């Protein structure tokens, strides 16, 4: 289609290598804290 | 242990909910008790 249309059949030489991505937020998860042992503590029905 | 503790706690507050329900039903039948007593009183007056 285009008139630009680059035409060179040759293997391009490698420029950069693939490394670990330098980010430190959100490939990770979100921490949750929960235990049923907090449900031990209840109130003494005293008045009525 | 956690499984049985959770089932215990669910049974516990379900019992507490049903206790609130029956206490409300008692507290709502008290008034019809007293009104029925009033009409028994008037029935005794017209009986005499």
């Amino acid at each position: 289609e285009n008139s630009l249309s680059t035409t060179s059949k040759s293997k391009r030489q490698v420029i950069v290598p693939v490394c670990m991505p330098k980010i430190h937020y959100s490939p990770l998860k979100t921490g949750l804290c929960y235990d049923v042992r907090m449900r031990y503590h209840a109130k003494i029905f005293t008045s009525y | 242990k956690r499984l049985n503790e959770t089932q215990r706690q669910n049974q516990l507050d379900e019992i507490k909910n049903s206790v609130g329900l029956t206490f409300k039903k008692k507290q709502e039948v008290e008034k019809s008790i007293n009104d029925s007593e009033k009409r028994l009183k008037h029935a005794m007056t017209e009986s005499t």
